[PDB]
Formats: structure tokens, sequence, C-alpha cells
């Protein structure tokens, strides 16, 4: 009926190697990038299909949670789907009780609590995925990041997946605090371009934005114009 | 199945508890935190561990967590477990207030939490929380207090303690500069700054590698106020001046 | 209370009055009875107002979830099924009566839902305490495949007849027009009563 | 639910978990208790006081009821659980039978709990040993002692912890109906019985006395200090 | 390459690389049966073809089928372990009936696929059970989009395709189909049966008789899932 | 009916009660105790249905004693009153509700005296004087007429005697004896009984 | 390695085989059945002269006509003693008569082997008990003496000895006993063998002795009568 | 009736950037007064009060559970609650006991924490929220204060005239109710001030 003992334990040096190994799994996903601007945030991913047979339209990596929140991932997709489903349920319960849209910080706290529960229960492994949350509430844009352990942060510009070290090393230089959302998109795209090993196309990447009006992922017809420059 | 069990809650051939011994060594490498008690209030002073430029300081603090109208704490170890513990402490305080219509005392709060920490070491098969806490507060009976818990589940009242990294040398130098009964809040701040300045391997403090909170009673009300960067900078300047003057 | 809906050529028109009472005394003079369920589905309510509020909020949350999970517009048949299954599960103890209506990929629909959980699809319907007064007007003047302006005129006249002949209704007329493209909300549509100067 | 046999038999009929629990209780700070004519006294050793604690919060001598008190050795976190359960039991007994408990009643309750944690699934044994003293309605003082296994006896005087191996030999030879005549005689007896195991010198000791009146009185540091001078 | 530490190769816990070896073994279990499937979708049709190799001639071959019906307009083909695939088909049928009962209309192919995929993700996480060693392919007509072709796997990954191929010869059977999506929309007309049979035969060299395959069909003209007769299969085979 | 009274002064909280334990037309007892001491400075008085009183009062007392034994100090009168209200209200809608009418008197080292009223619906008040029973109607207006905020204990016993005498003259029940005690700084002090032999 | 329930290449149940070895480390007891009653006797095995000897109770009373003497894990024996008391009181309550030594031994033996670690009960045992018992009493057929093991096998004896010196105690009991004893010669010989096998000196405070006979109830020997008997011997 | 067993009367009125709430003090049982200092108005926030009427035990219980939940909310989020959010939370609390409900009818009055825009609302026993723009009432003299407010109310009133109107309404309303009276307390929630007053009423 299920195991009752933990699978994550302490080591003679105080480490949790199951969590370290879930992080090593995350370090082998596809690159992700987030950049917070003066009036919005931007999420940009590498959606590179294995071969031409795969129908690109069917599966997406940038998903909404409410009318003002959306997130991307790096790591394992089947785990990402479970997390997305539970986040949607969490937001609906909050709205049911308070008749108000949930704030991004409360959303991130509840999601990280679930991810932490999966480090100390019986007979389970930790999730192999880190998240990048986006939001806008009370006239301010937010951008958080959640780890496989259950620890969340807050950034101005970050990068996940493969080549994240060089990603943030390059991201630090250009970043300005006065940056507009439309000029931030160029930097997000350029950062992805540094490590792509190929040729950019309207179906190689996904891009989502969030401003005053809500969350939405750009359409390939718009990604085309943005890639033209 | 028995093959995969790891037996987190058993004795060792010498009477030890290995999982707790290992969680203590986990807590050994965290960021330095220190507390000091005085005549007119208590103070906490932690160390900022994440100093990356691209971060955001949206929160009013990083390791403070006001638990009630009269108390507050600080953690060392694993943030993910710290969040669970802080939620539990808030719930305990509100249940007490609902039953008696008075605020809870600090020793009762610390006790009710250490019971939960202890029940994770005797049965269940789980692993224990890798977190140490410090508390500060004020109540009707004993006034300003300062406690400390550990993963095993035993606490104790103090007057000037320290957990985290290099806490051994921190307490060693605390023993020689603390004088019972005569310390005021300002001399407390001075000693705290001058202890943090040494027990951190960096050349000198930065007023953003630190984080300082106090607690006082004013007009029959408790005030818990996190100090500001300018105030901290002024304190550091004062420390720099007097130390330089002596030699 | 008086609620009434109609099916015209290219959509739905709903309506209600705006007076809440408590026994024999007017409590509120602007009580809103047309609720949001989805960007294309709306609902009216009569009976125990707390039950109406609770049920419509729960159904709206469930439909938002379902739409997020599929990726397409929701359906009046799905909303109707959810509602009737809940109301039958509670054996009539939740005293709400509903006039669900919308427009989906199949076209305009209009249902009636009762406290015990029985439903009925129709081209026009009324509910409340002036329901007989509105039904007389509907029987006398309804024509199939009507146009928008005349549908609005007919439903406003039915609501007014219910307002002027029922002691438990009055004070204003709301209208909500749903078509395949627009979603028009008219809260102070008509003001037949003015307080004495 | 966790249902595993943690403590099981071994070749030659040993219970290794209980033996390890006892090897753990053999590392605490020494405690000593004797039974007087009209008084009972206990005494615990403090390894180090650290010049910075608040001793009001690290006391190893509690009060389970008006006439019963105890003192332990082993693990403080386990001792606390046992003590609170004993308090709730005392209140239940008072409620149901309208009379304060006997010392043997509460000793039996504690020993039953300790034994139950040696035969249940998914538990480890407690790692503490207790010394229970008090008076009864007759006016007869008692002194008992429990074990991590659930066995308890009644003793004239005893010592638990480290160094008890020599405290017992000292107390055996020196215990006599002469050192028992008066309270300031028995208290000096206890003090010199504790001092040869305290190798720090001076007073690093806590000492509580309990008489038929003014229950659980605890000697002040200054008062305990006076007795040390008298002995020398 | 990837080191090991502890119980990595016995339960679903992370390796020092984060690899989950116990899930890489169900993929090898897929290649145990020794069959191969191929699904192709066209401008108005979806088609399934399946090898039919009976061991010797005492079996009633009217019962040895890899094609299944989930609802009236959804069909499926399994590959891998037989009893596993039977349990998965039962689960899919129950999911499809419950959807209709709850929401009043018929479940879409992608929704059914996602349900099966999250049911399998749970076997990838808890340690007391094992992953099912079978693959799945689905087809159907969507009233809004048209023809659809989806595929799950034992890891919980459920992408959508233009033309799939699962089984023992997966790599080369997809390398063949790679060359033919260049132009003419891979012969987007009711005769993609030609393409499917040709792709199945090219890397197997069998030139099958009129009864060593099974084919299934959905169309926009008739939406229900039909299994073509031997004569119909023979005519296509004869033309080849 | 049983009788209860309490009078709070500058630093005392003088209370009283009766001693009869009737069952039917007969009288079973003549010196019954309707006061439950729970702490060195807290008294609890009870009336109502048999079984309920003692079952309810002993539970409160054991919990107060356990609190003291755990924490090293005693509950305050306010905390005890609120704990009592909670425990009484949580039983109101349960399967077995009590039917007790209470009166909590106390004295604390900061706020001074305190007198709490509590009916069987678990509504808690605070008053300078109160009373339970049928005799409350007859003795509430003598206290109204003669009470003073700065009254001394010598006069307070005078006023209580006047109330009991009025009861003796005008009640239809036979209540001959009454207990009387005071809670000042020095704990509880039993006083002389008042008999009307 | 193994579970608690695990046969061996000889079908032996390892855990029971160990709980049985846990008895050769206890203090010897002795029972003897006569035509005039039964007698039980057990060594107390004092450790140091500071321990009160009136605090070692190894011979308890189950009812007004049954007594018990144990050896092994005195902490474990107490649940068995309690359950035997409760069963006897239930039998009295229901049938208005006294139970029988056979029925009590049989009901107590049914708790043994009732252990396990999966689908057992809400709170169940995790190992076998480590106590051997000796029941004595009188009923509608006369004095009887039974014996119980951790495996759950109970027999009926007339002179049994359990403990760490039994392989030497029975070698004398088989020569001493005969079907024509009286309880007095029984008591004498039961004392002589104890003295024979013990390590200390058999005096009047490091032993225990009780008797049941058809006339009286369960009665324990006093430090007056016991001393007189010892001196008389 | 059960909600007429302890009496009570609550009232809230809206002005120009100011709210006002009022209640009576009498606490009694069916036909007999016990005390005259019963509290029926609770400070849920800096400028956010709630007034409860009905059964006094349920008044106390609901106030205490609400304070529980609001403390937890303001500790978890990090800011103060809004008047609209508080109303929804109270409605949820009351609807959780739809069968076997509390006998209490609440009233909310506050100021918007950033726009300083007033807010009044009342809920029924089961949790039905109705928001108005002039005034709300609740208690045993509801009809009397309806008759008073409809006649005396004006739009865009100052705090002075608001106080005069709410006091003059409560006085004459409770002067015609048997189980209400013993004095009236009035809170005036302005932007930077909260003024409290006690009126002189009749004691019969």
């Amino acid at each position: 009926r299920g195991y009752s003992f933990s699978l994550t334990t302490f080591s003679p040096s105080g480490k949790l190697v199951q969590i370290e190994y879930a992080l090593a799994a995350v370090a082998g996903g596809a690159p992700s990038v987030g950049i917070k601007a003066a009036n919005g945030v931007v999420l940009a991913t590498e959606k590179k299909q294995k071969s031409i047979l795969y129908d690109e339209r069917s599966v997406h990596k940038v998903e909404p949670i409410t009318k003002h929140i959306g997130l991307v991932y790096s790591g394992m997709g089947p785990d990402y789907r479970v997390l997305v489903h539970r986040a949607r349920k969490l937001a609906q319960q909050y709205y049911l009780v308070y008749q108000e849209p949930i704030p991004t910080a409360q959303l991130v706290q509840r999601v990280a609590s679930v991810m932490q529960e999966y480090t100390q229960s019986g007979g389970v492994r930790p999730f192999g995925v880190s998240l990048l949350i986006c939001g806008w509430n009370e006239g301010r844009p937010y951008l958080f990041q959640s780890d496989p352990s259950g620890a969340y942060f807050a950034w101005k510009a970050t990068a996940m997946g493969k080549n994240y070290v060089n990603g943030k090393t390059f991201l630090e230089k250009r970043y300005n605090e006065d940056l507009e959302l439309e000029d931030a998109i160029h930097t997000a795209i350029l950062t992805l371009k540094e490590s792509f090993e190929g040729q950019m196309t309207e179906d190689n990447i996904e891009v989502g934005i969030c401003n005053e009006a809500g969350f939405r992922r750009l359409t390939p017809t718009e990604v085309r114009d943005y890639l033209a420059a | 199945s028995r093959r995969y069990d790891s037996r987190t809650t058993i004795f060792s051939p010498e009477g030890r508890l290995y999982q707790v011994e290992y969680a203590m060594e986990a807590i050994g490498h965290a960021g330095t935190c220190l507390g000091i008690l005085a005549n007119d209030g208590v103070l906490l002073a932690a160390e900022r561990r994440n100093i990356h430029k691209l971060l955001d300081e949206v929160f009013f603090s990083e390791k403070i967590y006001k638990l009630n109208e009269d108390m507050a704490c600080s953690v060392a170890g694993i943030t993910s477990d710290a969040n669970v513990l802080t939620n539990e402490l808030r719930l305990i305080a509100q249940r007490y207030l609902l039953q008696y219509q008075e605020p809870i005392p600090c020793e009762q709060l610390v006790t009710a939490l250490c019971d939960i920490k202890q029940a994770y070491t005797q049965f269940g098969g789980k692993r224990p929380f890798g977190v140490s806490l410090l508390y500060i507060g004020w109540d009707k009976h004993y006034g300003f207090q300062l406690y400390q818990s550990d993963p095993s589940g035993n606490y104790g009242g103090w007057k000037a303690t320290c957990i985290g990294n290099n806490s051994a040398a921190a307490v060693s130098m605390l023993k020689q500069d603390y004088k019972e009964g005569e310390m005021t809040l300002k001399s407390a701040l001075a000693l705290a700054v001058k202890v943090l300045n040494k027990t951190m391997d960096v050349s000198k403090l930065s007023a953003e590698k630190v984080e300082i909170a106090t607690l006082t009673r004013e007009n029959g009300k408790t005030v818990i106020r996190v100090l500001k960067q300018k105030e901290v900078e002024q304190l550091i300047k004062k420390h720099e001046e007097e130390e330089a003057k002596a030699e | 209370t008086t609620i009434a809906g109609v099916v015209y050529k290219d959509g739905i028109v709903l309506g209600a009055d705006t007076r809440a009472t408590e026994g024999m005394v007017v409590a509120d003079k602007n009580c809103s009875k047309i609720h949001f369920i989805s960007p294309n589905i709306y609902c009216c309510g009569a009976g125990t107002a707390a039950d109406t509020d609770m049920t419509t909020q729960l159904i709206s949350s469930n439909l938002e979830l379902h739409s997020l999970t599929t990726g397409r517009l929701p359906r009046v048949v799905t909303a109707n099924r959810m509602l009737k299954q809940m109301l039958f599960r509670y054996q009539g103890y939740i005293g709400a009566a509903l006039v669900l209506g919308g427009v989906d990929v199949t076209g305009p629909h209009l249902y009636s839902i009762y406290p015990h959980g029985s439903t009925d699809k129709l081209p026009y319907v009324t509910m409340g305490s002036g329901s007989l007064a509105a039904m007389a007007v509907f029987e006398d003047k309804f024509r199939p495949d009507m146009e928008e302006e005349e549908a609005k005129k007919l439903v406003s006249e039915a609501i007014a007849a219910g307002i002027f002949n029922d002691l438990g209704s009055g004070s204003n007329i709301d209208l909500c027009v749903i078509s395949k493209s627009k979603l028009d909300f008219l809260r102070p549509y008509s003001v037949p009563n003015k307080k004495g100067t | 639910s966790y249902d595993r046999a943690i403590t099981v038999f071994s070749p030659d009929g040993h219970l290794f978990q209980v033996e390890y629990a006892q090897e753990a209780v053999k590392k605490g700070s020494t405690a000593v208790g004797v039974r007087g004519r009209d008084i009972v006294v206990l005494g615990v050793e403090k390894k180090s006081v650290a010049k910075l604690q608040d001793e009001r919060t690290v006391r190893k001598i509690c009060a389970l009821d008006d006439n019963v008190c105890m003192a332990f050795a082993g693990l403080t976190a386990d001792a606390r659980i046992v003590i609170n359960r004993a308090r709730v039991e005392c209140q239940s007994h008072r409620l149901t039978v309208g009379d304060p408990v006997t010392v043997e009643y509460i000793t039996r309750y504690i020993a039953s709990l300790k034994q139950r944690y040696t035969q249940s699934n998914g538990r480890r044994p407690f790692g503490i040993s207790a010394l229970i003293v008090g008076f009864d309605f007759d006016g007869t003082p008692r002194l008992y002692q429990t074990d991590p296994s659930g066995t308890y006896h009644a003793w004239k005087a005893n010592a638990i912890g480290r160094g008890a191996k020599s405290v017992r030999e000292f107390l055996e030879k020196n215990y006599t109906d002469d050192a028992i005549e008066t309270d300031d005689l028995t208290i000096k007896l206890v003090i010199k019985a504790l001092l040869e195991v305290v190798q720090s010198g001076g007073k690093n000791i806590e000492l509580a006395v309990m008489r038929r009146d003014q229950p659980l009185k605890i000697l002040s540091p200054e008062e305990i200090e006076k007795y040390v001078a008298e002995i020398e | 390459r990837g080191s090991s530490a502890g119980f990595d190769r016995h339960i679903t816990i992370f390796s020092p690389e984060g690899r989950l070896y116990q899930v890489e073994y169900a993929f090898k279990a897929i290649n145990q049966g020794g069959l191969t499937s191929v699904a192709v979708r066209g401008k108005d049709c979806a088609v399934i073809v399946t090898q039919k190799k009976v061991p010797d001639k005492l079996l009633d071959s009217s019962t040895v089928t890899h094609l299944f019906k989930i609802t009236e307009n959804i069909g499926c083909v399994m590959t891998g372990m037989t009893a596993d695939s039977r349990s998965q088909v039962q689960r899919a049928r129950y999911e499809a009936a419950n959807w209709k009962y709850k929401y009043g209309y018929e479940i879409p192919v992608d929704m059914l696929c996602k349900r099966i995929a999250d049911i399998s993700q749970v076997y990838t996480q808890n340690a007391e059970m094992r992953p099912l060693g079978c693959c799945m392919i689905l087809i159907g007509i969507d009233e809004e989009q048209g023809p659809q072709v989806y595929k799950c796997d034992p890891a919980g990954y459920y992408c959508g395709f233009k033309a799939t191929a699962a089984g023992v010869k997966q790599t080369e059977s997809t390398s063949f189909l790679e060359k033919k999506v260049k132009k003419k929309f891979d012969w987007t007309f009711e005769q993609t049966v030609e393409t499917a049979i040709t792709c199945l035969s090219t890397v197997l060299s069998i030139d099958f008789k009129p009864s060593e395959i099974e084919v299934g069909v959905v169309t926009v003209e008739n939406p229900k899932f039909r299994i073509l007769t031997e004569a119909e299969i023979d005519a296509h085979l004869v033309a080849l | 009916m049983e009788y209860l009274i309490g009078i709070q002064g500058p630093d005392y909280v003088l209370v009283a009660s009766d001693r009869v334990a009737a069952s039917n037309i007969v009288q079973m007892k003549d010196d019954h105790d309707k006061m439950f001491k729970m702490s060195e400075k807290i008294l609890l008085l009870c009336v109502g249905e048999a079984g309920d009183t003692v079952q309810f009062a002993e539970y409160i007392q054991k919990n107060v004693q356990l609190y003291k034994m755990r924490n090293g100090y005693e509950l305050s009168p306010t905390a005890a009153a609120n704990f009592t209200r909670r425990n009484l209200a949580d039983c109101l809608r349960s399967r077995t509700p009590y039917h007790v009418n209470l009166l909590l008197a106390g004295y604390d080292e900061h706020e001074g005296p305190a007198l709490y009223y509590m009916d069987y619906l678990a509504a808690l008040a605070k008053a300078p004087f109160a009373a339970h029973g049928y005799g409350a109607f007859l003795t509430l207006s003598i206290l109204d007429r003669y009470y003073t905020p700065t009254i001394s204990r010598e006069r307070a016993v005078e006023l209580l005697r006047k109330c009991l005498e009025e009861l003796q003259k005008r009640f239809i029940l036979n209540l001959p004896t009454f207990s009387v005690r005071v809670i000042d700084k020095d704990g509880i002090h039993n006083l002389e009984n008042i008999t009307f032999t | 390695d193994r579970g608690v329930n695990t046969f061996s290449p000889e079908g032996r149940l390892f855990q029971v085989e160990y709980a049985i070895e846990g008895h050769k480390l206890g203090s010897t007891a002795i029972g003897i059945q006569t035509s005039e009653g039964v007698c039980l006797a057990v060594e107390k095995r004092i450790t140091s002269p500071l321990m009160e000897p009136s605090s070692i109770e190894k011979i308890v009373e189950i009812d007004a006509h049954i007594g018990c003497a144990m050896s092994g894990l005195i902490a474990d024996a107490k649940t068995l003693i309690d359950k035997a008391r409760v069963e006897t009181q239930n039998h009295w309550f229901t049938y208005n008569e006294t139970m029988t030594v056979e029925s009590v031994t049989q009901a107590v033996s049914n708790l043994a082997l009732q252990f396990g670690e999966e689908d057992a009960d809400p709170g169940a045992m995790s190992r076998p008990f480590g106590v051997a018992l000796l029941f004595g009493g009188v009923d509608e057929k006369g004095p009887q003496l039974f014996h119980m093991d951790p495996s759950g096998t109970f027999v009926q004896c007339d002179a049994r000895a359990i403990g760490s010196a039994s392989e030497g105690a029975q070698s004398s009991l088989q020569e001493v006993y005969h079907k024509s004893t009286t309880l007095k010669e029984a008591i004498k010989s039961s004392l002589i063998i104890l003295k024979q096998v013990m390590e200390e000196k058999l005096n009047a405070t490091n032993i225990e002795l009780a008797t049941v006979q058809p006339g009286q109830n369960f009665h324990m020997f006093t430090k007056e009568e016991l001393e007189e008997v010892i001196k008389d011997i | 009736s059960v909600m007429s067993y302890n009496g009570g009367a609550v009232m809230a009125m809206k002005g120009k950037n100011c709210v006002a709430i009022a209640a009576d003090r009498r606490f009694g049982i069916q036909a007999q007064m016990v005390t005259t200092d019963f509290q029926k108005i609770f400070p849920m926030g800096d400028r956010l009060y709630i007034g409860l009427a009905g059964l006094a035990t349920d008044v106390q219980t609901v106030a205490q559970r609400l304070k529980f939940r609001l403390n937890l909310y303001e500790l978890k989020e990090g800011r103060q609650i809004k008047p609209y959010t508080l109303m929804s939370m109270v409605a949820n609390l009351l609807y959780e006991k739809r069968f076997g409900p509390y006998y209490t009818e609440p009233v909310i009055a506050g100021l918007d924490p950033k726009t300083f825009k007033p807010f009044i609302c009342s809920l029924d026993l089961i949790g039905c929220p109705m928001v108005t723009d002039d005034f709300v009432v609740s208690g045993t003299c509801s009809e009397q204060m309806y008759g008073m407010c409809e006649s005396l109310w004006e739009p865009n009133m100052d705090p002075e005239h608001l106080f005069e109107t709410i006091s003059q309404a409560m006085l004459n309303a409770v002067d015609r109710d048997a189980v209400s009276g013993m004095g009236v307390i009035v809170h005036i929630i302005e932007k930077d001030k909260i003024t409290t007053r006690t009126l002189k009423a009749r004691m019969d």
C-alpha cells in the first residue's frame, strides 16, 4: 500500500544527496531565461524538437496559471505537468475563499511548500524541475524562482538549464534598471542566442510576456518580427 | 519492504542517534546568527548569505519572521524546514490566544515547538528537521528573554548566545565582553557589531552583509523594528573610529 | 423577484429586477441578480440568495478550471450538467432556481434549473414570484426568429409587468445581451420608478 | 503507518536496543538521593554552567505533584515527555478517586510506559533513568528507581549516571542510622557523597529537599555554599 | 559513464547524474514482444497498421489482435507487454466513459492522452510498484481540427505527431518516414495506406500476404473507427 | 431553585449561596456545598441540573490545577473565565450540552477583584454585583437601592443580610441557611453562617 | 536481515528459539504438587545491601485460589499477570463461579505467538515474551500445577523447576519426589534443593514461599514463620 | 424567536470620506436587564470595525474566530486587509455552518487603505452580502431606524452632520424598543482620526 520510510536522509557531512541529484538532473534541461523590466517581465525558452515529424503546436512549455501569472520550467516535463495542475488548484481555492486574485508571492509559497513535502514523506523521490514564476499585481511586476528542495528567491534577471553560468555572466553586463519591456525582449533573445548551436526560428523558441493587462504567450507571427532584428 | 529501509530512528552501539548527529553538522555550516540580551530589550543580528547583485530585496527581512505581536525568531540550516516550523509557531500562538484571550508566554511557545521536533526522532520513520532557532520576546512574568532550540528537541535560556558558523569563537569572545546587569542597548549593539566584524572571514563588514532587529517596550506596547542600512552604516563607522583610535 | 430570458435569432437576452426584501420590508434597492459564469455564459437567480451566490461561485470556479485545462471555450451543456448534478446530490435542500444561458460553438441555448435538480431546455422562460405575470406577456407576444431590438423590448415589458403586479418585485430593470461576438451589460437599463420629491 | 520491529531478540537472548539505551543513560550527569527520617533529599551535578545561561530553565528536578518529585539522567527531550504524561496521570487519579496518588502508583505508571515502548512496532526505547521520591498520607517517605527496560525497585539510597560506580560504594559503607538523625546531618552526607565524584571542586551541584511541609523546597546557592565550608 | 551509488538500479531514485535507470529498462522491455506499429495521418484520414505474426497454426487467430476500440471514434494500437496493454486499454475505456458522464460531451484525443500520461507518471515516482512496459498510439477525428495522432510512453511523455512508428525497428522505420514529409504533404489523401504499408515493408522485406497485417481507419466522411476486411487489405496489397 | 449572589468591593469579592439539596417535595440535605475552589484566589459557584454541576466543575478544576503544575504560576481570573466560557460553548451544539448557571469570583495581583456572570448559553459578562435563581428577581432591587462603589466589608455583609432577610419574608421556598466567604489579598476566608432558625 | 516470522532449515522460528534462551539467565523457581496443596518457592537474588528486599515480588496472586511464580523478564510478565486477573474476574462475573487452573493457563497461553509487524492490529506486539510461568491452585478436582513457555505450550506437572539451574534442580527433584509426600516434607525438600543450588546463603529474606491448600486461600509466608521454618530445618 | 433573546441594535452610515457606526449597550435576558456595558463593536483594523447583533454567545464566538483568522492572514501576507476582502471571509465563515447556523447578523464599516474611500455592508445569518451606499441596520428595531434614516439621510455630509444624524436616529429608534437602550456609543472613522462618544439616553 506504500512505503512509510524516507528516501532522503542525512549523510556524514550533513548533505542531502537525493536533492543534490535532482539538481544535477535540472542542470541538464533546456535553457530558460527571465528578465524583469520597468513595466513587465519576459520568459523565453528553447523549444527544440527532435525531428520534423513532431507536431510543434500540440505541446507548450510556457503556461498560464491565472489571468495574471504564468511560468516556465527546466528539468522534467512529466513532473512539470503535475506542478502546473496543483498550482492551478491552489489559485482557485484562494479565489474561492477571498474573491480576490491570488498574489504571486502567496502562489510561490504554496507551490514551494508542496515541493518541500516531497522531500520528507515516505517512499517518494523529489521533483526534478525548477520553476520560473511571473506575475503582476498592485502595479508591480514580480519574478521568482523555485528549487527542487523548496527554497524560493526573487531576481531581476536569471537563467536556468544548460549553460546557466555563462548565461548569468552575460546577463549581468547589459541589464539596466530603466529598461523597457520591448528592449528587454531583445536581450532575452540574445542571451538564448549565445548558446543555441543552430539557427533561430519562430518554432525553435517560446516567449511569454506579462504587463498591466495579463499574461499571454506571443504568437509565431510576432516572434518572427522580434527575430527579424 | 525491509531491504530499502534506512532506520532513521534507532540507537547506535554507543547510545548515539546518528541522524541527529548529522543534522547538527549540517547546521554547522550555515550563516552566522547571534543574540544579546540587555536591560531594556533584546536584539538579533544575522548575516546575509545570498549577496548576488541580481537579487531583489522585496521582503522586509530575510531571516526574522515576526511570529506574534511580542516575539520573533531567526533560523540556521535548511530554509525549507524553517518555513514549516514558522507556520507551526504562528498557529500555536493563535490557538493559545483563542483559548485564553491573552498572549502566549515565550517559554510555552518554545516548549510546544520542541515537542514537535522531538516526536520526529522517536517514531515515524521520517528524517528530522535540520534547523536551529533563536527566539526573543517579552511577557508579563519574566520580561525580556532569549532562548535557543536544536534538532534533537532541547532548549535553554541564555543571555548572549550564537549559532551557525564559527559560533564557537563567537561565544568564546562573547564570554569576555559581557557583564551581567550593566549592559544597555547601545553597548549591546556595539558588542554585536564588533563580534560580527571578526567572526566573519571577510575583511570588513558591508552594512548589506548584515541584518539587525531589536525589541523594546514603549508606552505599554511592544515594538519590533528592523534596523536600516544607514543606521547600520553609522554603527559600523562608530566601530571603525573607536577601534582605530585605540591603536 | 422576476427573472426572464429569451432566445432570439443570434443569441440570448436575460433580465431581472433589483429589489431585495426581508419579510415585508425592502432591504436593498439595487440587488444584482445576473451573475457571471464564463465570458459567454451568464446566470440569473431566484430563491434563497445565499444559495444562489454559493452555487454560482462554485460553478464559475469549476468552469474556469475546465477551460484552463482543455484550452477552448466552455459549453452551456457542461455548466448545466454540473449544476444539476450538484443540486440532485443535495436532495432539494439548496433552494436555488436558475435561468442559465449562453452561446457556444453550437449556438444559443437556454435552460431552466430547479431546486431538486430537474432541467428543461426551452426558447423562453420565467422564474420568481411575478413569473406568471411575465409568462402571460411572453405567451401573448413571442415570435420565433426575432431581432435584437424587439427581443429587448419584449423582455423589458415582461419584467415591467412582473414589477407592477407583484408586491415582492420592483425598482429597476437589468438587461444582459449575449451574441456570438459581443457581451453587452446594461445595469441601469430602465428606471420606471422615481421617489417623490 | 510505520510498523517495523525495531527492538528484537538476538543470539544469547539479548535486546540490543535496550542495552544501547542503557549505554546512553550511562553518560548523563550524576544524581543522588537518600531517604531521611522526616525529610527526603535529591541532588544533581552540573557539568558546566557556562557563565552565560539562565539556570531557571535547565533544572533536572521537577515536581509531579504536591508530594511527589523526581530527577533524571539521560536525554532531556525524552525526560520532558515522560514527566508531562506523569502529571496528566496524577490529575486523572485525583479526579476519579478523590485522593492524592501513592509514590508506587506513579512509579508503576512510568515503568509500564517505558516497557510498552520496548515491545511496540516502529518505536525506539526511552533513554532516561529516574529517581522518584515523596511522602504519603501515612507519613512514610519513599524512594524508587526506574530503568529504560521498565523494571523498578525501592532503595534506601541510590545513585544513577556516570560515577555512580563509586558513589554507590561510598554510600554503601557510610550509610548508617547515625547520619540519618537530622536534616543538617543527612544533607552533609549527600553533599560529601556527591563531592568526590565532582572533580571540579566547590559547588557545581543543585540540591532539593522535600519535607512533610513546605514541599519541593530548593536550597539556594548561598545556603548550599555554607554546608560545604562546614564539611571542611 | 553514469556512476551508481546505493539502490539506483533497483528502485526509482536519482542516480549521481539524475537518470532514473529503472525507467530506462521499461524502454528495453518495450522491445520484448518483437512487433512494430506505424501510424500516419492524412488530410482527411488517420490510419493504423500492425504486424500480425502468430507463432504457429493452432491458435485461433481471430483473437490475436493489437487493435482496440476505446469509444466509437477513437482507436488504439499497443506495443510491448500484452497484459500490461490490456490493463491500459481498460483504464482508457473507463476514463473515456467517465468524461462523457461528467461533462455531457465526448472526450478529445489529447485529453485522453494526457490522462494516461499522468497516470503513468505516478509509477515513475513511488517505489513500491514498477512502470508498465508498453507503448500506446491513438487516432481520431477532432470536430475542430480534424485528424489527430498521439503517442504515450512508459515515462509519461505524450507528444503529438504527423506520422509515428513504434516497436523494434523504431529508429530506421522513422528514418524512412523522414524523407517523405518533404513534399506533397506525405500523400495527403485516402491512400496513405500505401505509405504506411510501404514504410512497414521497406525495412522488413516481407511483402506481406493478405493476412499478416491489421489496419484501422477513421474518416471525416464516416467518423467511427472501422477495421478493414481481409479482401480490402488484399486489394491494396495486390495493387502494390 | 438554588440561590447565588456576589458583591465586589474595593478589594474584596464577597459571595454567598444556599445549602439545600431538595429532590422532590422532600428535602434530602441541609448543608450542601455549591462552591468549588480552584486556586488559592479563585472561586466557582454553580447551579442547575444534577450531575451537570459537579461533572462540569471538577473538569474545570482539574484543568486549572494541571496548568499551574505545568507552568509554575496560576491562571488569572480573566483567563479562567474565558477558558470556562469556551469549554461551555463547545458543548452547546454537541450531543450532550450542560445546563449550568455559573458565577466566577477571583482576585489577582495586578487588576484586583473580579466578578463574572455566565448563563447556560455561555454568554460571559462582568458586573459589580450579580445573582442567579428565582430569588434574583427579589434581591436585585435591594442591591440597586443600597449598593455603593466604595462600600466597606462591614456594610457589605450588612447588605447581604438585608437581601437574605427579604428572601426569608417573601419567597415561597424554604431556604434556612447560607454560606458566606470573602476573597481578599490573603486568599479565601470562610465566614460565619447565616441561619434563620 | 530476516523478519520476526521466519522458519529455519529445521522449522524452528528463530525468534522463539532466542526468547527461550533468554530464560537460562534468570533466578530459579520451584513448584511441587501434593495431595494436600501446592507450594512455590523462588530465589530473590539480592544485588547490594542497599536494596530493600521487600520490593522484589516474584510470586503474585491471581485470585483467591490461584497463584503464580515467574522467571525471565519481570517487566514483560506484568501484562500476562494483568490479563489473567481480568479473565478470572470476567469468568466470575458471567458464570457466578470460580475459574479453573486449566482454563487460566490455556487462556494465558493464547497470547503467546500473537506477534508480527504487518496487518496484525492497531497496537500489537513486535516480539515474543520472555517469561516462563508456574501456576498453582485448587479447584473442583484438587491441587494442580502447570507450566508455560514462550512458544505457548502448557503442560501439567507435579514437581517442576524453571530457571538457570534447572538441569541440576530436576536431577534432584526426580529422586526426592514421590506420590506419597506431605506438604511439609515437600516444603523441606524444596528448601534443601534451593540451598543446594544457590550462590548465597539461604536465610530468611532472600527467598520467597507461598502455599495453597483445599481449606485456606492463597497465603504468603511471613518473616516470622519463615524464619522459624528455616531455623527448624 | 432566538435572535430576539438578548436584544440589540447596530447601525452604520456613510458620509463624504467618512464612516460612522453605532450600537446600544444593554445586555439582558428575556425580560430582565443584567449589565449596561456590553461590547458589540470590534476593531478589526486600523480603520475597519465590525458590529454584531443577535445572540450574545454567538456574537462573542464569531468575533473570536474572526480575530483568529485575521491575525493569521496579516502575518502571512504582510499587510492589512481591505473592507471587501473581510466581507468575503466573514461570509465564508458563516456559510460553513449553513445547517445549524450562528444567530448573528454582522455589519462592516471601514475606509479603503489607499484611496480612503468608504465602505458599508451587512450580511444575513447565512452569509449573503449586500453592499449599499446610504446606510445599513440590524437588530430588533430595524423598522424604526429604517423610518429614521430614510427621512434624515443626506448625501455628501461632513463628520459633524454625520454624527448628529446617526445619533438623532439611534436615540428615537431605541426610545420605542422595549429590549434595547441603556445608552449608545458612536465611533466616527475619519481619515486620520477615530473619535468615540457616549450619548445620554433613557434608563427605563
